[PDB]
């Protein structure tokens, strides 16, 4: 039906019908509801003759916003199955409820992202759901920052048993060449989400997230006595895109307040 | 000489007590056999159960099941509405009724995980916040972590987990099966023998002692075969443990103490059988090749004697009874006995539908893989015939059948059932109740009576786990079986109704029949058309109704209904306290609202219908009695709101500061007040005016207004009050509040001249 | 669902067998 | 994200 439509340059018609087959209760998979939206959006946010700007535009956000989430879910459930240390009871219970029907953000959250300690998608999450809670949100990025660190030690701690002879854990895949260091790490999560949100949110307020990262450098030796430069912090957040202004505005404020780690010498 | 409230009074009394009269298990499942059954396609209006919605497992969790390099398991934690799985040393919990649930990670533990749970915790030891202990036993340890699940608005519990130092190594027994007591007790087994083992835990630590201790029950030795466990069961009700071993040998221990735990009854599928071959219906559902797959506690609330269900791989459910040798020393049995069977349905489920001995021969049941039974019988049956596809049978009691039955010789396990399809690849794990355990009354005597219930608490729901979602299964009342019903015959005849409706009264009788009639026309099961179907119910109510007649006169099955449904929307208030004396009231206050809907409801339908219902205008004895009966529960149902609402105020106010100001006589009538007498008997109207006459005094001294609190009690419990009396109330309110005024000089003679006016 | 509802009162643990 | 497990000093009394 849909196909027909479009050939008839009647792209709004195809939308309709494509996001409601996306919010149904027939039994299609979670991918399939992905395409569905993927192709209502894109069929709402072209003109439609006989139809309104402002029809067609409550559609095509109505198809990005159940798209944006359906993308999470997708994410979870992925991430869920694949996870080793998940017993593969829960995850064919895990798959019964993802694999279905768009979910909303509060269970996403709740049921599953944040039972699994996935912060990087409880950080998208809250993008998603316009959620304002400035200290949840800094909560999470420090569990974030702080769970990355300890994985990269771990791995470089395996490649360092490897080149010295040792035997690894039980099931552990080796690493054939060095991982990168914990800073490199934390921050290629922070790119990471900030492509998929766009520093246009409420997940990246510069005023506590850059305080919260030099903190991290320096409470965790990331500095020159590693090999690493010690501005990174700065230029991972330049390069990200913020404003030189509102850079300095907010090394001021570190400068003056002498807060935390950034006292003394 | 005994006025209308007085006379209904009498009738709501007369009517607890039948519906607190219907059969017990023991007695329709005296020793002998049964395979009665009335069948039912699982589309049909009449099913006993239904599917309401599923719940898919999250994809994050297929991730990490699919990651799984050595096991995986899944679970459920139904009490809360949350699911869990295990991938190797790893662990996830989710809520499964929200719809994108963010998954709780708990990876602290080195080793496989075997089994998880989720009990009650040790009294006096934690925080009161602390709802919940999550029990976590691995290959090497078990390990106890603090639950908090505290509910939210959305209606699903909010899960944070706390740490507590507290956890034992295993040593060189499985750990499979883990199942806790009302008391927090914490009990153990698994897949290497047959030892029972316990947890202990205490707040404090000791130089002598450890947080956490582990200890075996079964202190073994000796020569032992191979045996091993296939689940354990609890009864708090009695105080016992049942573990089922994978020779169906069936253990009873019994805890003689907080610590305690002894092997009482030990009883073999040998002891099995020959109990089997004395009964006069012997079977080849049942021999040495047999197995038991499942066992299932009776409580004693529930039945005295049979204490336990025991399902076959065949589909037979055994149910065994338990006697102690004495009456003196909780007393431990110390014999089981096999006493009534329960033979399978011969039905199979079928996609078009198919069109008195006892049957002790069906395959249908044949093989049952998992088996679930729950108060007041629900039993769910996997089937697993084919190895990809279970099927699921699903039956109750037959309630309707069991009440009507008379004489009580004649009664026997009569059962509604239905098959449930699942789709191909769903793999039944697990089964349980989300709701509240059902319970009609306190004793075996009226305990499973499911109508009397029908509008105080909600259908029993049942969380069904597969290896792709949870299936969310509820029981369906009479109420809403007649609504569906009727909502087909919105389109046929007038005839069409009376077909329905004579099925109904075949079954349940007539006066269960109208009440339902008269329940659907008050809008009960519409909070699942809707207007015709509450309009057919009122034709039927008036048509099928029937009339008053001469034998001392017997009075229309109409009333009879009306008096049936009004006494279940109060059996919960009307023998009760009003107040718990620090004075609470007895009900909650959320629970007095409802009820008081109800009654109202069903006021607004009588008065609506006054013309068309007969016996409500007035009219030759006959009809004469059935005017003055339903008169009489009218002025019950006014009296019922009045006092409700009084109560309302009551506790709107303080009473704790009202009954401190009161004397001696006055305290103990309110200490032993009924709703029953506030409604129906002079004293709780005369103590009532009491209670009236002292709110406003101290509502005066508080201040707040005086004519809004007199506008409160004129109105809605007018009759009551008197309007006498709130003048009065007017005039010892300016008298305190020219007392309030005192010092001033002009204020008061306009006070002190108004309240002598 | 794009509604969240955090509600950490009664879940089910993710780290254990189910009943 | 693994779940905060608050302390025991909150869990168990007095």
């Amino acid at each position: 039906l849909c196909r027909f439509y479009t050939t008839r340059s009647r792209f709004f018609e195809a939308a309709q019908v494509q996001t409601n087959l996306a919010k149904s209760d027939l039994n299609i998979s979670l991918k399939d509801r992905i395409i569905l939206l993927s192709r209502a959006k894109g069929n709402a946010s072209v003109n439609t003759i006989g139809i309104s700007r402002q029809q067609q535009q409550q559609l095509n956000h109505e198809a990005s916003e159940l798209l944006e989430i359906a993308h999470i879910q997708d994410d979870l459930l992925e991430r869920l199955v694949a996870d080793p240390r998940i017993p593969e009871e829960r995850k064919a219970e895990i798959e019964e409820f993802l694999d279905g029907p768009i979910r909303t953000l509060t269970d996403l959250f709740n049921d599953y992202a944040d039972q699994a300690n996935y912060y990087d998608l409880c950080l998208l999450i809250f993008h998603a759901a316009d959620f304002h809670n400035p200290r949840t949100i800094m909560d999470t990025w420090n569990n974030l920052i702080n769970q990355s660190h300890f994985e990269a030690e771990q791995r470089r701690e395996y490649w360092e048993i490897v080149q010295a002879g040792g035997d690894l854990p039980a099931g552990v895949i080796a690493p054939i060449a060095e991982p990168p260091l914990p800073y490199v790490y934390v921050s290629q999560q922070i790119q990471l989400i900030a492509h998929r949100t766009s520093l246009d949110s409420l997940i990246f307020p510069v005023n506590s997230l850059l305080p919260v990262v030099c903190a991290y450098a320096i409470n965790n030796g990331q500095d020159a006595s590693i090999g690493a430069d010690p501005c990174w912090p700065i230029q991972l957040f330049l390069n990200l895109g913020v404003p030189h202004a509102l850079m300095v505005q907010v090394l001021e404020n570190v400068l003056d307040t002498q807060e935390a780690p950034f006292t003394g010498r | 000489d005994l006025p209308p409230v007085a006379k209904a009074a009498q009738v709501v009394n007369q009517t607890l007590q039948l519906d607190d009269s219907y059969p017990d298990l023991d007695s329709y499942c005296r020793p002998g056999a049964s395979s009665d059954y009335e069948m039912q396609s699982s589309d049909s209006s009449w099913a006993p159960f239904h599917v309401v919605r599923h719940h898919n497992i999250p994809d994050k969790v297929f991730e990490h099941l699919n990651a799984g390099e050595v096991f995986t398991k899944l679970g459920l934690f139904a009490e809360i509405g949350y699911a869990w799985a295990s991938i190797d040393s790893s662990l996830f919990l989710w809520d499964y009724t929200h719809p994108n649930p963010e998954l709780i990670g708990y990876e602290e533990a080195t080793h496989t995980i075997t089994a998880v749970a989720l009990v009650p915790p040790k009294p006096g030891v934690f925080v009161k916040t602390i709802t919940h202990v999550l029990v976590v036993a691995t290959t090497s340890e078990i390990i106890l972590l603090g639950v908090s699940a505290t509910p939210t608005p959305s209606g699903s519990k909010s899960l944070t987990l706390y740490s507590t130092r507290m956890s034992v190594h295993r040593g060189g027994s499985d750990v499979s099966f883990i199942v806790g007591t009302k008391d927090g007790r914490i009990f153990l087994g698994g897949e290497s023998d047959t030892d029972i083992h316990e947890i202990f835990y205490q707040q404090e630590e000791r130089w002598f002692s450890s947080r956490c201790g582990k200890i075996n029950h079964s202190h073994p030795f000796g020569s032992r075969q191979q045996e091993w466990l296939r689940g354990l069961y609890v009864d708090d009700t009695r105080n016992l443990l049942y573990s089922l071993s994978n020779r169906s040998t069936i253990r009873t221990y019994h805890m003689e103490g907080p610590e305690k735990l002894t092997k009482v009854i030990e009883k073999d599928k040998t002891s099995c059988l020959r109990d089997f071959a004395h009964m006069a219906d012997s079977s080849p559902l049942f021999t040495d090749k047999t197995n038991i797959v499942a066992l299932s506690p009776i409580p004693a609330t529930e039945a005295s004697k049979l204490h336990l269900m025991a399902l076959t791989d065949t589909g037979c459910r055994l149910f065994l009874s338990a006697t102690s040798s004495a009456s003196y020393t909780a007393l431990a049995p110390q014999s089981m006995q096999l006493q009534f069977v329960k033979f399978p349905p011969r039905e199979s489920p079928t996609r078009i539908r198919t069109l008195s001995q006892l049957d002790k021969t069906s395959r249908a049941l044949d093989p049952s893989a998992l088996g679930f039974r729950f108060s007041p019988g629900y039993f769910f049956d996997v089937v697993r015939k084919h190895p990809n596809q279970d099927m699921l049978f699903v039956s109750a009691p037959d309630t309707g059948r069991i009440k009507v039955t008379q004489p009580a010789s004649a009664l026997k396990y009569f059962e509604q059932g239905t098959w449930i399809e699942l789709e191909n690849g769903n793999r039944t794990i697990e089964i349980g109740l989300t709701t509240a355990p059902f319970a009609a009354a306190k004793q075996p005597l009226g305990f499973g009576n499911e109508l009397a219930v029908q509008f105080d608490q909600v259908p029993g729901e049942f969380a069904v786990l597969t290896n792709t979602g949870v299936h969310i299964v509820r029981r369906r009342r009479l109420v809403d079986i007649f609504a569906k019903a009727l909502g087909n015959c919105v389109s046929a005849s007038d005839d069409a109704l009376e077909r329905e409706v004579r099925k109904f009264i075949n079954q349940y009788g007539r006066v269960e029949t109208i009440a339902a009639a008269l329940a659907v026309a008050c809008g009960q099961g519409s909070d699942l058309m809707d207007r015709n179907t509450e309009n057919l119910a009122r034709a039927a109510f008036i048509e099928y109704g029937g009339q008053p007649r001469l034998a001392s006169v017997r009075l229309s099955s109409r009333h009879d209904a009306l008096a049936l449904y009004l006494t279940r929307l109060v059996r919960t208030l009307w023998k009760a306290k009003v107040v718990q004396v620090d004075i609470s009231s007895t009900i909650p206050t959320s629970k007095l609202v409802t009820i008081q809907e109800n009654v109202e409801r069903l006021r607004n339908f009588l008065e609506a219908n006054k013309s068309t219902i007969q016996g409500l205008a007035p009219p030759d004895i006959a009809n004469q009695k059935e005017h003055q009966a339903l008169h009489a529960l009218q002025k019950l149902m006014e009296s019922i709101s009045e006092g409700i609402s009084f109560v309302l105020m009551l506790f709107d106010e303080r009473v704790s500061d009202i009954y401190a100001r009161l004397d001696a006589v006055s305290q103990q009538q309110l200490k032993d007040l009924t709703y029953e007498q506030l409604f129906s008997q002079t004293p709780g109207k005369e103590l009532a005016k009491v209670l009236v006459k002292a709110i406003v005094n101290r509502n005066i001294a508080s201040g707040a207004n005086v004519e809004t609190v007199a506008d409160a009690l004129r109105r809605r419990c007018g009759s009551f009050c008197s309007p006498d009396d709130v003048v009065t109330f007017k005039a010892q309110e300016q008298l305190q509040r020219a007392s309030e005024q005192a010092h001033n000089s002009p204020v008061l003679r306009a006070l002190l001249a108004e309240s002598l006016r | 669902h794009k509604k969240l509802v955090i509600n950490k009162d009664m879940r089910t643990d993710l780290f254990s067998p189910p009943n | 994200r693994k779940a905060k497990l608050l302390p025991m000093e909150e869990a168990l009394l007095p």
